[PDB]
RNA sequence: AGAGGGCGUGAAACCGUUAAGAGGUAAACGGGUGGGGUCCGCGCAGUCCGCCCGGAGGAUUCAACCCGGCGGCGGGUCCGGCCGUGUCGGCGGCCCGGCGGAUCUUUCCCGCGCGGGGGACCGUCCCCCGACCGGCGACCGGCCGCCGCCGGGCGCAUUUCCA
RNA sequence: ACCCACCCGACCCGUCUUGAAACACGGACCAAGGAGUCUAACACGUGCGCGAGUCGGGGGCUCGCACGAAAGCCGCCGUGG
RNA sequence: GGAGCGUCGGGCCCAUACCCGGCCGUCGCCGGCAGUCGAGAGUGGACGGGAGCGGCGGGGGCGGCGCGCGCGCGCGCCCGCCCCCGGAGCCCCGCGGACGCUACGCCGCGACGAGUAGGAGGGCCGCUGCGGUGAGCCUUGAAGCCUAGGGCGCGGGCCCGGG
């Protein structure tokens, strides 16, 4: 129940959304695994450019 | 920090802060934003004047990029350009007046809120107000239009 | 530098010291007035009942002009016009006290409260071992016993009013600068009546101790105060 | 400044010890052991501190200079006297009202001298 | 038993800073004391406002303190700001002032020293002038904050003009029944 | 001849006996520890005639003599020989407790330093 | 083994005993005293210490005073020099001072009207000396005054100690 | 603070209730366990930083992470909110 | 011949009410104290000429704004001084300032204090883990456990002794 003025808000959490939560303790892991593997990237091709073409 | 919370407070105490006439029931209004005709209608329309029917035009498949119209006013105009246009300009005594392209700057229109300063400019926009363009006259400049 | 500062702060000394016996000296002589005013008003009361006497005729004397006001009964289940009224005399507490000068207007208000107070006219007597043994000023609202007429003085001698003696005369006589001389006064916190009362709950005339009951306020006075 | 550095401090410092109702700290040229602004050897451009010499026979004041604090290995000087309970009180004395040093202090100094002397003596049956 | 009621006996007002920094609370320190000794009013008032949140003082743009300083005659003076000065893009020539504030911002600071004027911190102020004389205290507008659009008489309430709390404003967040006229009513 | 305090004034108590709690008596779940009955109706909460009392502010202890030992001294729980030598300007006014954990070895080299500095110990004929 | 093979510590409920005390209004409780126990602090005078003083006894060395040395403080003449704030003079760092700029110039250079770099210009940050002023806890050097320590001298109407 | 005595006082708590010592319910006793949490969104208050701005994400550059899945920096500093 | 009923006296009895006093807390005081004169405060101080027992010859006011501890004064000798706290000796001291001053401290005056539901503040109340910090404690005995032992706190609780 509404209690003196505030805004009158839908939240979305009427599903089942805890069974599909994504966390994000990866991330660091991650970002790091992109970087290796990026380096390797260059590493492999040798002179080229590391950006792409 | 649970520590400062009210709930450390409350302990020994038997209602938790919910008294015990009435309790602490689990929905006793209804879920949510029930009731907004009935029965919950009051604080609705003494607080939320107009939520309920339709208005107006549908309109399916917006996109807000077509309407994007950024705008700036005469007020702070200068303040796009380094202060030494304005400052080389009340000087120089050829009667320049400097550029100030708007859309550079990432404003579309220029509508006319303010006071602008007696010193001629060159105002590059796509888009003008009616009194933004009077004022800038009066300064003694030229407003023009780009794509 | 030295010798001419110290006897100029002896000096300073000095013209305090002789200020102060000034002013000792006018307190002393406005009491010798007063002994000599209040003589004057009992007397020609009494003259002229005298002489109406003598005449076959009739001394009606004034009407009095001031009234003491004890709240005899307490604090609780106490209609709101009344209770109003009793903090417009200062009479919160039991058996706290005021005086009150006496017109159509404040006559009335004690009519309200009737069978809340015992009140009525106030001897000379009664002024003086209410202001003596009980007198407190009201002085930066802190309740303050008036131990000296530095006190005194120091709030009401805007009004001529510089001694306990000055205070007294104001109350007794209700001068021009009563409601500030009485305003000042701190409402008189009294005992328990001694030998006890008679019945709280019923007026004098029937018995009981609250309403007017005129000259005998000052018995009850002695044995409260 | 001082003020800013006792800020800082007051609450918080290793040498501070609550516990049982009082308040105590043991900073190095605090005579009075005191948890106070005045007496707090670390926070002052100019200190007083008395301890006992470390031979058992005598007291050092603890004078710091004003010369270069920042540099602590030299801002402490340190003076023995080792004399005749009396006058060991008087050098004191001296030493704190007629250098004009910390004259806040200087009775605690004394009474702490004193307490030092005290200490160190012939102790009872 | 006396009739009182305790119920406003106990007055609400700060009488410390909530703030636990120590740079404020020297300032404090000061003016409680300059307060309490001198007869100055403009020390109590000051140091009143020492004591109140952020909200409460609310900055002080520099065409604000420039107009109230064009002002006749109070012309060679010092303003007063417990508050900060901010800048004004929206002005341009910026007089030589002489300025207190316990915060000044990056550009007001540039703008105004490259005037000729003078900054001053609160310290300073005391010891230029313990009884503040020669002094203009200003204050931010108070009812700045977006905040109270939303304070007094309830929207749809008539002759309200309160600004609701919305999700998102457009075509289809409120504006129907008790706007319009045509649906339902309105106020 | 015990070290003396500076000032040995009457202390003097409003209360001896321990505020119990209600029903502490009656069950050996329920601990003496006194707790402020919360109960619709409540005897005690209610402050009836002839029940345990509840400690109010009202039964506080006058400051100049709160936390005053009956010898005179207060409390100060010194843990070894460096946190006496704070009391050294106090002896006066504060005595030194030594701690339960200490053990009886160092609880001696504490002791003999208290008694050279005139620090009052209130545990010191015990550990041996 | 007061760790004995479901055995570290071993709470409470509950039970056994041992000791003490009580006992016809179920017990238990609050307030107030009394009596008895348990221990705890004493005292085999607790007359408790500390200043200062006066006296009578013993005790070593110095305070006071200078002299030599060291260290510290404080001071102004800011005296001499280092130090830094505001201002003015050098346009002097400006290219031997860099960044920033929608200020300018493609008279320049290089790379392809644009990019990069110079070159002007403005804003900002640094050298030179003189002058005025806040002479600022930012330091040195001499001089002064004062303090303290060490070492010399001072032998006893001073000097501490002890009872 | 252990026990005993005596005078006065004194019904059993919890709870719902206008009203509980109740012939209203729960409760033989003790131990351990045991109930206003976290996430999201809003609003107001307060504290701090910056201020016509502010912002940090997401991403990236710096390390084998001992402490690091931190810390730092970014014409990304602002796509964008 | 009331210990009954109606009318009335004196006298005495006691509530957490009233009065006085103690002590605790809360509220209030533009409260006080970062080191100064001063109690109806109603000035202080240069400094220059002219002078001196002069003064400011104003109300039965009973009086506050002016008067009798000095203004000039005792000493050096009509003329000079009327001097400095590193010393006036102090009830006020403006030359420097607590035993006191964790300024979230310390101190002073008044007033007040029922409380369910409910709200807020403070807890040197309590539990478990983390960063700091205690040159912490601990086999010369930690945690826990038990205790007719000693205490503190209004209380949450806490600290010591013994086992
Ligand atoms: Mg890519
Ligand atoms: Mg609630
Ligand atoms: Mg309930
Ligand atoms: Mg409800
Ligand atoms: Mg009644
Ligand atoms: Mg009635
Ligand atoms: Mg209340
Ligand atoms: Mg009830
Ligand atoms: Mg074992
Ligand atoms: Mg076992
Ligand atoms: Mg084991
Ligand atoms: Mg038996
Ligand atoms: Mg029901
Ligand atoms: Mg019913
Ligand atoms: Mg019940
Ligand atoms: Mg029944
Ligand atoms: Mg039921
Ligand atoms: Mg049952
Ligand atoms: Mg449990
Ligand atoms: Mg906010
Ligand atoms: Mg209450
Ligand atoms: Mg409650």
């Amino acid at each position: 129940a509404p209690s003196r003025n505030g805004m009158i808000l839908k939240p979305h959490f009427h599903k089942d959304w805890q069974r599909r939560v994504a966390t994000w303790f990866n991330q660091p892991a991650r970002k790091i695994r992109r970087r290796k593997a990026r380096q390797a990237r260059a590493r492999r091709i040798a002179p080229r450019p590391a950006s792409g073409p | 920090p649970s520590r400062l919370r009210k709930t450390r407070k409350l302990r020994g105490h038997v209602s938790h802060g919910h008294g015990r006439i009435g309790k602490h029931r689990k929905h006793p209004g209804g879920r949510g934003n029930a009731g907004g005709m009935h029965h919950h209608r009051i604080n609705f329309d003494k607080y939320h004047p107009g939520y309920f029917g339709k208005v107006g035009m549908r309109h399916y498949h917006l996109k807000r990029n077509q309407s994007f119209c950024p705008t700036v006013n005469l007020d702070k105009l200068w303040t796009l350009v380094s202060e030494q246009t304005r400052v080389n300009a009340a000087k120089n005594k050829t009667g320049a007046a400097p550029i100030i392209d708007v859309v550079r700057s990432g404003y579309y229109k220029v509508l006319g809120k303010g006071k602008l300063p007696k010193q001629p400019v060159i105002v590059k926009a796509k888009f003008f107000s009616r009194r933004a363009e009077e004022k800038i006259k009066g300064v003694g400049g030229a407003c023009v239009l780009v794509a | 530098n030295f010798a001419e500062l110290k006897i100029k702060r002896l000096r300073k000394k000095f013209a305090q010291k002789m200020l102060r016996k000034a002013r000792r000296k006018l307190i002393y002589e406005k009491a010798k007035h007063y002994h000599k005013e209040y003589r004057q008003m009992y007397r020609t009361e009494i003259r002229m009942a005298r002489m109406a006497r003598k005449a076959g005729n009739f001394y009606v004397p004034a009407e009095p002009k001031l009234a003491f006001v004890i709240r005899i009964r307490g604090i609780n289940g106490v209609s709101p016009k009344v209770r109003k009224v009793l903090q417009l005399l200062r009479l919160r507490q039991i058996f706290n006290g005021t005086f009150v000068k006496l017109n159509k207007a404040s006559i009335n208000m004690l009519r309200i409260v009737e069978p809340y107070i015992a009140w009525g006219y106030p001897n000379l007597k009664s002024v003086n071992e209410l202001i003596y043994k009980r007198g407190y000023g009201k002085i930066n609202k802190k309740r303050i016993a008036l131990t000296d007429n530095a006190l005194i003085a120091r709030s009401l001698g805007k009004y001529g009013i510089i001694c306990m003696e000055d205070l007294i005369h104001e109350i007794y006589t209700v001068g021009k600068r009563f409601k500030e001389a009485n305003n000042f006064l701190w409402p008189f916190k009294l005992s328990s009546p001694r030998g006890g009362m008679k019945k709280k709950t019923t007026h004098f005339v029937e018995g009981e101790d609250a309403g007017n009951r005129e000259d005998q306020i000052n018995r009850l006075i002695r044995r409260m105060n | 400044s001082a003020h800013l550095q006792w800020m800082v401090v007051r609450n918080c410092s290793s040498f501070l010890i609550k516990r049982n109702k009082q308040t105590y700290s043991t900073e190095p040229n605090n005579l009075k052991a005191r948890n106070s602004f005045r007496y707090n050897g670390l926070i002052h451009r100019k200190t007083v501190g008395v301890e006992p010499a470390a031979d058992g026979k005598g007291v050092v004041v603890v004078m710091k200079r004003r010369s270069g604090q920042r540099k602590p290995a030299t801002s402490y000087v340190r003076t023995t006297i080792n004399k005749n309970a009396r006058a060991t009180l008087s050098s004191i004395r001296h030493m704190i009202r007629k250098n004009k040093y910390h004259p806040d202090l200087r009775m605690a100094a004394i009474r702490r001298a004193s307490a030092i002397l005290r200490s160190q003596k012939p102790v009872m049956v | 038993g006396v009739d009182i009621r305790h119920n406003k006996d106990r007055k609400v007002r700060r009488k410390e800073p909530k703030s636990q920094d120590i740079y404020l609370r020297l300032l404090v320190k000061l003016y409680r004391f300059l307060a309490r000794r001198t007869n100055s009013t403009f020390n109590q008032v000051v140091l009143k406002r020492l004591f109140m949140s952020r909200t409460n003082r609310p900055p002080l743009s520099l065409s604000r303190m420039i107009r109230k300083m064009k002002l006749p005659g109070r012309e060679g003076k010092t303003a007063v700001v417990v508050g900060t000065i901010t800048d004004d893009v929206r002005v341009q020539e910026v007089p030589k002032l002489k300025v207190c504030a316990l915060r000044v911002s990056s550009r007001a600071r540039s703008r105004i020293l490259k005037a000729g004027g003078k900054i001053l911190t609160f310290d300073q102020l005391a010891l230029d002038s313990p009884k503040g004389c020669g002094t203009v205290l200003l204050s931010g507008p108070r009812k700045g904050r977006e905040v109270y659009r939303h304070f007094g008489k309830a929207p749809g309430t008539p002759h309200s003009h309160t600004k609701p709390y919305v999700r998102s404003k457009g075509r289809k967040f409120e504006r129907a029944r008790g706007r319009r006229a045509s649906r339902g009513y309105k106020n | 001849a015990a070290l003396r305090p500076l000032v040995k004034p009457k202390i003097v108590k409003k209360r001896t006996k321990k505020f119990i709690r209600h029903q502490s008596d009656r069950y050996v779940k329920i601990k003496r520890n006194w707790r402020k009955p919360r109960g619709i109706d409540n005897r005690v909460r209610r402050r009836f005639k002839g029940q345990i009392l509840m400690p109010n502010i009202g039964y506080g202890s006058n400051k100049k003599t709160k936390h005053m030992l009956p010898s005179g001294f207060r409390k100060f729980l010194v843990h070894n020989v460096k946190e006496l030598e704070v009391l050294l300007m106090c002896n006066k006014s504060y005595c030194a407790e030594i701690a339960h954990n200490v053990s009886s070895k160092n609880r001696k080299a504490i002791v003999e330093r208290a008694a050279q500095l005139a620090i009052r110990v209130t545990n010191p004929n015990a550990r041996l």
